[PDB]
Order: structure tokens, then C-alpha cells, then sequence
């Protein structure tokens, strides 16, 4: 994986360049937002379970999805689905701390679209589950962090569609 | 980075970051501007550091620039300073990342095998790095010189 | 079923069925018509069993239908009886299969995680199931009531 | 895998239906043939080795197949072939007990056609080895069970061709 | 037994017995007296079963009691019937246990290696067992004769 | 392991004896109590968690054991202790079904006394935890089964002391 | 601690500490006196924090102190505040260690199983901890209140 | 393992005590020496190989130990011995950072005396190899750190004798 | 061959051939012409060796060519000598390869399972091979007869 | 393990001596018997099964050992016993080829006496099984090799007693 | 894999033919070159490292390949590349000893072209690294062996292109 | 030896020695007296071989006996020839064993780590061994000189 800082280092390493003014400006733009990323992660982590619960309630359950014939019918599959939800939340929190989406590609999106096609897992319904968790997250983390958390949920959801 | 290291440990244990892990990200990022200044100063004096490192090296080990020496000759010496320029660059990367991930993948993992093939005496490369520490460290405030010094001593350590 | 369970153990040890395994298939299939009758009776009284289970439950645990209770309200209670209808259905499946394979994949594996998320008190779901045992069991002959009762006590067991 | 009984349970579960009259009639149609399935399995199991021997003798050996250039030439490959034969016999006995062919798909047929194409294993010759074991089986198990055993051998053989 | 088999599967998955497992223990134990009667009848006629099995065997396979036969001679035949007495005994054990655990550890696991060493033709031992089935089965009611027959066909199966 | 029935079979096998009248009487004495053993196991299994809870409440917690300096202090050790309790209950249920204590020796008692000495686990306190679960069990299972369940709890507890 | 965590990772990869690992030990130890002050203040007000946490808790969740509630009664409430006193203590330990190792082994690993047995509602224990954060945090400077707050939110996180 | 800080936390945890003045004084006594421990570790790590080389030269080689009949005769055993030396150096550096010897017991000394008796490894000679590395270390790390590094080498060496 | 065996061990340990491995290739290849002569002589007399082996076999074991014998009859005997022709061929292959790799994959791995199915008495196949040793060995010089004899005794060994 | 030749090399290596006249004489005494060792191994290997059969027949079976109560009662234990016999024969053949008993200690005798005491395996009866295989071996291998094969069977048997 | 000799044996085995004059002539053509193959392998093995060094120096390093943006930039990748080189040299030495290229297909070429396409490894540059090692090898091994070593390097290089 | 190597492979696959393995033991033992003569000649000239090897070495690589050289000085040179005496000894062992087992455990496994510590240039030790090959080989017949040469080239190979 890479973060903001190693994204820059590797981009310069392939050119064998010492870090110059443009590079140093990018890294500053990361460091200057760093404390806010940390606070936001502590809110998400400590509200993890409630975010999933409120996101499922707005976007998944009370529906045909949870009824016989639906993909989140059976305690087995309901458990698998909210298990997935926890992955998304947790990794988006990593991406936002790192200030780089590369981890969402390497460890979450790669092959996932076809995995879901192969099992029958409804893609559009999963995206709504992602964009509902974003909605909840953006309330809990506040002005400071709302836009920055949000983008990696949006990265996740356009990665499936 | 500090970020990459913290996260990789988090993901591998299937969990959110610890209070500890969060704290170090916070302390690290607070030192951002300072770390960037340390890299700038050293980037700004790279040619001096390399050249003066190269003199300090050949006094301490004249055998490498002698008949049966790996760096014997004008262009066997030119490549030798170029390698010293490489490692100073990696040291600036490490300082701004706050750990060695980048330094390691780029220039220590595989370095024994590379230099053994070329028949380069590894421990005299470690000396060239100590020599760079001495020069670079004389262009930095006490506090910044120590922070830089850890990364120089790491490279010296890894060639071992 | 009894068939699935016997076979899976056979195939996993790369062998034909044992005398024991063959015997249980034979005893099981002999009880076929009886097991089908037990499921029919209970299917035929499902609405009564659920409703009377639901009264028995809320007397014994009025806290779930109270201000800070998971089943508080008319539609939080409606879903609660629907879940009781689900489990009675799975119990009829189990009785005709002669084991839990189906009951298990459909409604116990993952049930802790599901209900923890919804914040449903698991042990009061176990009570709702005991309540259904009591009602269902009063509509069956002694011998059939016991045979049914094992599957009710299993579900009660798995929510634990 | 599934058997007669779980085939019905899962078909109703996806509709969330309690078992109705049509379902109950199907299950009876299985239970009522159950004792006969068991007796037939005990004959096959206890004559396993003789069935393979007589099936190979009628349909495989004394031929170009067992001669140099043939796929069951070498003790290695002769052993692999009658090993396979034992799989078929054994699994068909499972399918017939279960009263459902689903196990023959899940654990025997899936990928097997191409596996045989990739090794060079002669498909038509293998089918004859299956239909010869069926012939022997149908004699040994008697009127009671002959038709019921037979179908899962026929399932196996149209699964390859 | 049926008990041992059920339990071992329970303990290995770290769990209490299933409704299925409980049911088979119940059906099994109900057949206790019947199974004990089946063993008694056969124990009571052991000498007849063995002797008549031994005649049926040597007609069907006279080669084993011939110059180059494993059972050629009076005391090579005496040991052969003694082995037939051994297996009938194990069959009575299996019937009262309701599975093969005991039959298996005592007389099939290792039997190929034992008889290969002695150079005993295994498939003609399987015939001696079929011969015993035929005799034993003629001293039992239809229902009990089948129940016994499964265990005879198992041994015949394992020598294969 | 062995049960009632295999205890008898192996005792006769070493003498090479067919089962005689004395043997047959023993096996009857087991079969005749069999249905009651099954019912008792279904009560214990389905009340497992409540039995542990009531046994701990009467014999372990509200004490120095659960306080700092005590062996069941820390959520870690409290969890390990009631985990153990579940083993005992579960295995005693096996022993009682089998009608033989041999499984309690093979898979529970062997080395356990010294294991507890090595960790510091209080033996006397653990015995009380066993004899409290017995007390609860004997109420729940009723006249039919009380004495038979009880003995394997008593086997467990004199195995430690 | 930060020390234990760094070292364990070092030893497990068979190596000396990284520049990163060395840096965090240095930043950590520099915050020693401050961290000790944060623990002192909270130790000094423990009885107030617990009591006011306990009021804040029972308003927000009156159901736990009601007929069918885990903490219903005077001595079921006394034990409940004692558990709140336990967790505040562990939070002071964590703050001075700079990570959770101690907090974790003492009071989260096994906590689900413990409280499930006692039938304590876990999420309302998490609320009791939030309530303590609110009180404790009002007795600390902005900077120290945040540093403390991470450890409160961890415990809240682990009960989940 | 434990360090200075967790040594104190666990000593109070078993009494269920909040940290008091005496505890807080101990922890200060650790924190106040912390920066010096770090600098010392960086010197040892980066001179690791030279310390072993100079320690072996003063205390092991040029001797009967390296000659036929000696325990560090053969490239195999010479390699094993200086491998060991690296362990000692590395772990002593851990102990000194932690300000606690507990890791030297848990991961180095436990069983080592008898392991060496069983292989024939000369104990007295190994101690001299430890006390020679200490001598070198104490020069390299300077006044600040000399006494603190030294004690964990002395812990190691009285652990073998 | 000797080559294949040496190399496979080399590659599996990720290394060049040993002095030992190189030496045996050298000694082996020096015996090339001799080994080729040994195979030629035996190839040249194959029909005689088989036929005289077949007589020697049926005297020593007349039971296989008797009513209940695997080789009883004219065409059950024809296939039996054909199998003896197969194994002599494989023995010529082994001698020119200097080890059994080829002999093994072609005619011993799986041979127990093949012949058990056909119900062929394995130990009398081993006798047929001893019989071929005796004939073949009488057409070779002392030194070449021994070298050949090792490969005959191997096959005799593997059918065991 | 070691053979004749490496026994000498290691005895000199510990003294750091080049091979001298006494050493060279020992190695000759091995090489000069080498061809005979090979021929003997080929006889044993190719008669392996018959040697075990004749050794068991003279020294084990037709006895109380094979009867109920005996240690080689049950097909399981009979198989384990002749399995063991094959080990002995096979390893003795290794020792005799190597011209050194060290392999019989390293891979056969170490712990075996107590292993047999722990299982109840009759030691004296096992020795007779060894000395019967020796008797058969000495006939089959002839004058050339009889004494040399024999000693490693005698090594095995005084290793148990 | 196969060598010269097993190539012939398997070609005849599939026809079930005893070796005839044409076969025997082929095998002679191998045996008659055998001693020379061995000597050549001992030169290559013992000069392995120098051959790689001289081959890299003529065909890989002092170039854009070793500079930033190049595939053998970074000590990691430089190490991987000369690691590969050692494989080629070592396996070509196997092929030449065996007198058969089949091992180069089975264990080196299969999938390697696409593996290199997938990582970005420059194929043409790798071929030059192969043909430079051949050049060095052909000098070191001499007239006797030059042509025979050379062909398996040429086999390797047309296997990639 | 050849014996040890053959046997270890036999035992590890749970089997008797192959025809191939038996053949190489036979060819090996036939070369016994010759191999013993090769070791004797070289043992008899050890002091000459070492000394002349040492001159050949220092001409070809004068840098090791120079200011910054590992073997610089009279007693740093004395130890260097002693190491050359060690390796010649091991070469005599290898020749009489017919493989490297002994040579390997005594003087190559661990040799990189030993000499890296002492900072001895490994490739110039490999040169010292080539130098010994040249001298030793001039005291042996063509055939014996080659047989010896394989073991010299092995050591040269292993220091790589
Ligand atoms: C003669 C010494 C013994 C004997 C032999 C016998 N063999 C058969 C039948 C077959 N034998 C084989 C053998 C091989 N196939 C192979 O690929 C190889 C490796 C090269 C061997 C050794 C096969 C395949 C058959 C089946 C016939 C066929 O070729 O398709 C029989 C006939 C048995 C039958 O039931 O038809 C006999 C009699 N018989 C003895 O008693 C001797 C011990
Ligand atoms: C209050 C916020 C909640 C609550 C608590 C409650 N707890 C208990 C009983 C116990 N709690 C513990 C807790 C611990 N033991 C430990 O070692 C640690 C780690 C430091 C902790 C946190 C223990 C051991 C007990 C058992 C009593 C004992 O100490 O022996 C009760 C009483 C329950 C009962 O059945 O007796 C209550 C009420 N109750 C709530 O509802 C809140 C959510």
C-alpha cells in the first residue's frame, strides 16, 4: 500500500529525484490535516457498531432483501453482510488516515465486483449500504473531517459500480 | 511511513488503530514541518556532503582506491560517490516518512547480494555512510542533527 | 438430514456407509409418516402457537415490551412474532429432516451477530422458543410431543 | 449437497413457506422407498471389488486401452483407472441413498470433462466403464432397487458426454 | 458403539449432542433386547455355524484345501475354522454395539498385512464369512436375520 | 474411550469369550436406563448457560476469588474459568450418556491436577464449582435421572482432590 | 507499553529497533510527566467521576435499574459502580503506559463472555464509560483531556 | 514480558490500587532516563557486528576453543557461537530499553544452562564472551548510558553461572 | 536414470551437483557400452527366456495353472507369459538407465492394486521373475550376470 | 549417523590429524569387504517378506502371544508387530552396509526399551523375533556375508535387553 | 523430466518395443560424450559467480536498466535479477548434463514469458543476459564442451522470445 | 560418504536401497585403494602444497598482505596458511569419503558468517584453494589428479 507521504517518495524515487519544492508542498498539505484525521478515526472506531446499525436500518433491512428470496435472508447471510459492512467502514478509516485510496484497491476492491456477481450479491444495494454509513459518519466526525472521510466511502462505491 | 506501519499492523490483526498507534501518528505529524526542513537543508547541500564524505572515506580506507580495490580509478570512484548520493537521497526519504519502509525496499533488501556480485566491500560502504553523517550533521541544529542521525545509523546498521 | 450427515462422514473418510449409518437411515425412514404428521399438526396451528407464545413471552419478560425494550411498540412487537413464526417453521423442517443441518444454516449460524447488531436480547428469544414448545407440545400425543421437543430445545440451546 | 428431503426444505425456505400438502407428498414418496435403498447399498458396498472387476472385464481390458499407447497402459494408470471406477460406484451409491444427484455434480462431475481432456483420458471408454458397472449392479440388487440404482449411473455418464 | 460414535463427533466439534444424535441413541437403545437376543441365538449355535460354514467354503473353493493351498492339511484347516470362529464372535459384538468400532480395531485394521504375510487368500476369507451369513441367517427371524446380515456384509466388505 | 457396552465387549474380547449370560445382563441394565439418559442430556444441553451462571453464583463469584489477587480476577481469567466450567458440564453429559467415566479420565482429568498446580488454579474452589453445577443439574433433570447424572460430577471432583 | 509493543515487534522479526520505533519511544518518554499528571488528576477525583458517571448513566438508561434490569436494586447498583471504578483505574494505567496492553489483558479480553454469563447488557457498560469520559474530561486541560479521551474511546470501542 | 512501566502497573493491579505517589515516583525515575536509553540502543545496533568481533577477539578465538577438540571448532559451530553472541547483545539492548530484565528470563535464560550442559557448550567461556561485549559497549555508549547498559549484560552472565 | 536421480536431488536442494554425484555419472557413463551389451544379449534371447521361465514357474507353482488358478487355461497362460515378457523388457530398460525410475512408473507403482483386482497371486509373479533371472543369467558373463541380477531382484523386491 | 569411513574421518578431525597409516589400514579393511556387503543387502531386500514370515513362524505365532490376552492379538497389533520386524530387518541392512551400528542407536534403539515398557510390548519375545530373522538371513546370504550381517542383529537385540 | 536415456526408453515403451539397433546407437552417442559433460559442469559450478558478474557487466549494468525507471533499479530488483541469472546458469547445466532440454521447459520456461510481461520484466534484456553467460561459459569449458553447453543457453533464450 | 548419502535417502523414503544405489556403492568401494593412495600422496606433501599455494596466492592477490588487508603481517599470514592447511585436510577426507558430507559440516556451512565477522575476503580464500589444486594436481597421475580436482573445485564452489 501507499499513503500520502510514500505516494510522493515513490513518484520521485522512480525519477531518482531528491524532494523538491513541489514535493515538499504536497507533504505539508498532508501533515497540516493530520491531527484532524486522527480525531475522526477515533470517533468512527468507537461508534463502528452504531454506524453499521443505523446504515443498515436506513438502506438494507425492513425490505425484500431480508425476506425469503433476498440475499440477506438467513442469519448466516445477514451476518456475512454486516461483516462486510464492518470491513468497508474499517478500511475507509485506514484510507482516510493514510490520505490515499491505494489500500482500498489492493485489499478491498480487487476482484470484488466479480465475486459479488458469482455469489449473486446485489451490487446496487451494497453501494447504498456504503453511502448510508458515509451519511452517518459525516454527522459524527463534524466540519473538520466530514469531506475527508466522505471521499473514501465514495471511492469504495464507484469501485463497485 | 509511520502511517503505513501502524495500519499494516492494524489490518493484519483485523482491527482499528490503538490509542498508542493514534498517538504516534499525532506526534509524528506535529513534527512534519521540522522533518521537511531537515530534508531541505540536506537536499540543499547534497553535492558538498557527498564530496566531503568521499574524501573522509578514502583517507580512512585508502585500500578501496588502490590497485586491487573495488573503487580503484577515476570512473570506479565516480560510481562510488554516485552510490553515496543514492543513500543520502534515501536518508531524506526516511526522515520525511518517519520510518524505513521506503529506505529498505529501495536500497537494503538485496544489497548484500548486489555488492557481493560486484565484489564491493560492504563494510567500507558503511564507512562512507558514517562519513556522510558527520558532514550532514554539521549543517543541522543539535535537535535536528540527532533526528537525522538515527536514519544514518540505520543504513550503517543494515549493511551488516 | 440423517442422510446428508451419514454420507458426508462417509465421503470424508473415503468409504461406504457403516452398518450403524445404514441402521439409522432405516429407523429414520420408518418414522417418516409420523414425523410428517408432527409437522402437519404444527403447520396447521401455526398462528395459534405464535400468538400464545407471544403472550406467554411478554408476561414472563415485560421489559422487552417497555420504553427501553427491543420489542417496544406495535410494529417492534409485530416483527418479534414474525421471528417467532420463522423459528417454528425451521423447527418443522428439522423434525422432517431428522437433524439440524437446515435449521442451522438458515437461523443459528450468524444469529448472535445479527441480533447483537439489532441489539435484540438473545436470551429472551430463547424464552419465546420455550413458550412455543409449551403450546405446540399441547397439540401432540406424548410420543410425538417428545420427538418435537428435542428440536425446540436445540434452538433454545443454540441461542446460548 | 442435498438429498430428497433437503431438496424440498430449501425449495420452500426460499419462499418462506411451511411445508404444504404437495411437499408432504413428495417426502412420503421418498420415505416409502427408503428401506430398499439401504438394502441396495449394502449389496453394492459388499460387492464393490467384484463389480469393478466384472465391469472392467466387459468394457475396458483385453484391448488396445491396456496395450502400449493406451491410456490404461502401465500399472500406474491401470491403478488410477480402477481407482476412479471405485469413486463412481461409491458416489452413485451415495446419490441413490440420498435420492438426489446433486452430490454427483458437486463432488464428481465439476471440471471432470476438461480434466480428462487435459490428461488425454478417453471419455467414451470411461462411460462404457460406468454403464458396465450399472449392468452388474442391476443384477445384484434385484427388482426392488434396479431402476433406482441405475439412474445415478446414467446421471454420471451423460455428465461426461 | 452408537454412543461412542455420536459422542466422538460431538466432542470433536466442541458441542453437545444434536437432536439427530439423541434420536439414534433412543432408537438404538429401544432395540437393545432384540439385538441381545440376536447375539444369544448365534452364540448358542456357534459350533454349528462355523462347521457348516467350513463345509460350504471348501466346496466353493477346494483350492485352499489342496497341495498349494493356504489351508491344506488337518491343522491348516483347524486354524482356518478358528479364524471363522473369531469373526463370528466379532459379528456378535458389532450387533450388540450397533456399529463396527470394536469389530474394526480387533479384526479388520491390519488384516491385509497380517494375511499377506501368512499368504492367506483374502477373498476366500470373505467367502467363509458369506458362508457364515447363510447359516446364521437360517436360525433367525426375517427381521433379525436382516439386522444381523448387515454386520456380516460389513466384514465381507472390509476384506476388500 | 469406552461406554457401558464397549466396556463389556473389550472385557470379553481379551478373554476371547462370546458374550454369556452375565454379560448380557449387564448390557440390559444399560439399555433399560437409556431413554432416561437421553432426556437428561437434552435438559442439561439446553440449560447449559443457566447452570454455569447459577453454579458460579453459589460457589465462585461475590468473593475474594473475583477480587484483585484472586485467580478469577481479570476478564481474561473469569472467561477461562467459566470456559472450564462448560467443559466439565459438557463432558459429564457425555460420561452420563455413555454410562462410563473413562472419557472423563482420557480427555479431562489426565494431567489436570498438575496443570492447575502449575498455573496456581485453586483446586478446592474448582471442586465447589463442580458440586454446585451437580446441585443445579439434579433439580432440572428430575427423579428419573438425578442419581445417574450426579455420579459423573462426583467422578470429576474426586479426580482433582 | 509503547516499549513492550515496539520490542515485541522487534524480537519477532529478529532485529534491532527501527528509527521509527526509537523515535516513538523518545516522544513517548518526553510526555512522561504530563501523562503522570493526567493520571494523578483522575486518580484524585475517582469517587466523583464514578458517582457522577453513575447518575449520567441511569438517566440515559433507566431500564438497567428497573424490575428486569441487570443493575436493579441497591447492591446490584453498588457492583455496577464498582465496575465503573475498575475501568477508570485501567484507563489511568493505559494513559501512563501509552497503549492498551495492560487495559486489554485485565478487562476486555474475555469481557463479552463474562458479562454474557452475568447477563449484563454490554452496550450500557459502554455508555457508563462515555459518561466517565464526560466527567473526567471536565477536570483536565484541553490538551490533556484529548489525550485521556483516546483511552476512554478505546474501552468504549472494545465493548463492541 | 514487562518493562519498568508495566512492572509497576501489574504490581498495583494485583492489589487493585490506583497509582499512588510511590508508583508515580518510580515511573518518573524511568521516564527521566528514557532519551539516554534510546541513544545507547542506536549506538549498539549500528556497531553490533564490530562489538561481537572485538568481544570474540578478546575472549574467545586465538585459543583451544577454536582448535580441533574445541567447541567453536568447525565453521558450523563458530557460526552458531557468534550467532548466539548476537542474540545476547540484541536482547540486552531490549532489556536496557525496557528498563527491566524480565525479557532476559522469558526468552533467553529459561532452560539455557541445561541446553548448554546437554550440547557440551562451555559456560564459563560464554560468560567471558558476554563480559567482553559489555566492556566494548561501555566504551561506545559513553558516561550517560554505561552503567545502565552494563547491568543487563551482568544479568545475563550470572543467569548462566 | 542415474542422471535424473542426481539432478532431481540437486534441483530440490537448489544447488549444483556434488563431487559424489559427478563421480557416479562418470562411472555410470563408463559402463555404457557394457550395459548396452547386457540389454542386447537379453533382448536377443527374449522368447527363450520367457518360455523357459514359464516352464520353471509352472513346475514350482502348478496351482496357478489348475481349476481355481489365476492362470488356468491356454489363454490365461498366454497373458501370463506376456506379462513375463513385459517385465523382462522393463528390466532391460532399467539396466541401460542405471536405476529404476522407468521400471517403477511403468510396472510397480499401482501393481498391487492392478493384480488384486484381477485376483492374480502376486508372490507367484515374483517367482516368474526369479525364473527369468535364472535363464537370463545363464546367457551372460559372470560380471554382466551380476549387474543384470540386481534389477531382477529389485522387481522381485517391489512385488512384496 | 556415521559409517566405517566417516567414523574414522570424525575421530581424526577432532584431533585435526591428516589420515595416517593406522587410519588408512582401517579404511582398507572396510573397502576390501564392500562388494560382499552389497550382494548381501540385495538378498535380504529381495527376501524381506519371506524372512519375516519364517522368523515369525519360528519365534512368535502359534502361541499365547497371538491368542486373546497376548500382545500380538488383534489384526491391528499383529500388523504393528510385523511392521516393527520390517524396520529391524531394514535398518540392520543399513548398519551392515555402513559397517557401523551408529544408525541402529540414533534411529531405532533410542527410547525404544521404555516405549515397549509403556505399551506393554514383550521385550524377550521381540528379541527372539530378531534372532530368528538373523538365523534366516545367515542361511540366505552365505559364507561370504553371514558373520557381518549377524552382528547388527545381535547389536539390536542386546540394545533391548 | 527426461534425459537422453529416458527419452529413448519412453519413446520405445509407448510402442512396447525392446531396445533395437537404432535405440542402442542413440544411447551410445550419449554415453560417448558423458565424461566431457561432467568436466564442463564442474567448471561452470565452480565459476558460477564470476560468470554472472562478467555476463551482467557486458549485457545489463552501466545502463538505463540499473538507473531510476529501470527494472533492475533498487537493490531488491538487482538481487532478483542476478538471482534469476543463477537459475538459468544452474538449470542449463542440468540440461547439458542430461543431454535433454525437457527440464528447461518443465521447471523454467512454463509461464515465464507471461510472468515477465505481468511484472514488466524486459524480455530482450534478459535474453542478452543469457547469451552473455553462454559467451563466458564457452571460453571456460573449452573445445570439448563448448557446443554442447551452448545449445541449452540458446534453448532458454528462444524460449522467451 | 557415498554410503551415508545412499542410506539417508533410503531411510527417508522408508525403503531398501535401489539397484542404482547398490551399484554406486560397488563402484565406489572398488576405487577404495586408489582414493586412499590419492589422500596419501597429498598428506605426504602437505607442507609443500600449503607453502607454494601461499606464494601463488600472494602474487595473484598482494592486497590481502598489504596495510588494509586481512592477512597483513607475519602472524596474520601464519593463520592464513593454517586455514589453507585446514582445507587441504578436509579435501583428503572428502576424496576418501566419495562425497562432501564431512567437508561440508566441518568447513563450509557457517563459513560465510565466520569470515564476514573476521572480515576475511572470501573470494581470495577461494583463490588460495585454486592455488592448492594447482600444486597438489602436479603430484598426481592424470586420472588421480582429476578425481582430486573435483573436491578442490567443490570447496571453491561453496565459498560463493
Ligand atoms: C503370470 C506370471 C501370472 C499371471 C498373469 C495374468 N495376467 C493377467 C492379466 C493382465 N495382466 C496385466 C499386466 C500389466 N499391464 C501393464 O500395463 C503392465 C506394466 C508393463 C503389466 C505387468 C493387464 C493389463 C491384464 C489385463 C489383460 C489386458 O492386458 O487387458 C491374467 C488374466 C486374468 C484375467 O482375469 O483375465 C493372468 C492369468 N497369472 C498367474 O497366475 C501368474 C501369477
Ligand atoms: C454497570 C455499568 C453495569 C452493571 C454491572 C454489574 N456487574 C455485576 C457483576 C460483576 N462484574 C464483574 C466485573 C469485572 N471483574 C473483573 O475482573 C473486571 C476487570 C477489572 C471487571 C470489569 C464481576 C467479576 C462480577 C461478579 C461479581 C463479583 O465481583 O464477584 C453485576 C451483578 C450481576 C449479578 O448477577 O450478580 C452488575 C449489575 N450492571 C448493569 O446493568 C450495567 C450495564
Amino acid at each position: 500500500m501507499q499513503d500520502a507521504i510514500t505516494a510522493v517518495i515513490n513518484n520521485y524515487d522512480v525519477q531518482g529525484k531528491y524532494l523538491d519544492g513541489a514535493a515538499l508542498d504536497k507533504l505539508k498539505a498532508y501533515f497540516t490535516t493530520g491531527a484532524v484525521r486522527v480525531r475522526a478515526a477515533a470517533v468512527i472506531s468507537s461508534n463502528a457498531t452504531t454506524i453499521i446499525k443505523e446504515a443498515a436500518a436506513k438502506a438494507l433491512i425492513y425490505s425484500d432483501l431480508t425476506r425469503p428470496g433476498g440475499n440477506m435472508y438467513t442469519t448466516r447471510r445477514y451476518a456475512a453482510c454486516i461483516r462486510d459492512m464492518d470491513y468497508f467502514l474499517r478500511y475507509a478509516t485506514y484510507a482516510m488516515l493514510a490520505g490515499d485510496p491505494s489500500i482500498l484497491d489492493e485489499r478491498v476492491l480487487n476482484g470484488l465486483k466479480e465475486t459479488y456477481n458469482s455469489l449473486g450479491v446485489p451490487i446496487a444495494a451494497t453501494v447504498g449500504g456504503i453511502q448510508a454509513m458515509k451519511e452517518v459518519v459525516g454527522g459524527l466526525v463534524g466540519p473538520d473531517a466530514a469531506k475527508e472521510a466522505s471521499i473514501y466511502f465514495d471511492y469504495l462505491s464507484s469501485g463497485l459500480s | 511511513s509511520v502511517l503505513t506501519k501502524a495500519i499494516v499492523n492494524a489490518d493484519a490483526e483485523a482491527r482499528y488503530l490503538s490509542p498508542g498507534e493514534l498517538d504516534r501518528i499525532k506526534s509524528f505529524v506535529a513534527s512534519g514541518e521540522r522533518r521537511l526542513r531537515i530534508a531541505q537543508t540536506l537536499t540543499e547541500a547534497r553535492e558538498r556532503i557527498v564530496k566531503q564524505a568521499g574524501d573522509q572515506l578514502f583517507q580512512i580506507r585508502p585500500d578501496v582506491v588502490s590497485p586491487g580495490g573495488n573503487a580503484y580509478g577515476e570512473k570506479m570512484t565516480a560510481l562510488c560517490l554516485r552510490d553515496l548520493d543514492y543513500y543520502l537521497r534515501l536518508v531524506t526519504y526516511g526522515i520525511v516518512a518517519g520510518d524505513v519502509t521506503p529506505i529498505e525496499e529501495i536500497g537494503i533488501i538485496g544489497v548484500k547480494e548486489m555488492y557481493n556480485s560486484l565484489q564491493t566491500p560492504i563494510p567500507a560502504v558503511a564507512e562512507g555512510v558514517r562519513a556522510m553523517k558527520n558532514v550532514a550533521t554539521s549543517l543541522l541544529s543539535g535537535d535536528d542533527a540527532a533526528e537525522a542521525g538515527f536514519y544514518f545509523d540505520y543504513l550503517v546498521g543494515a549493511m551488516q
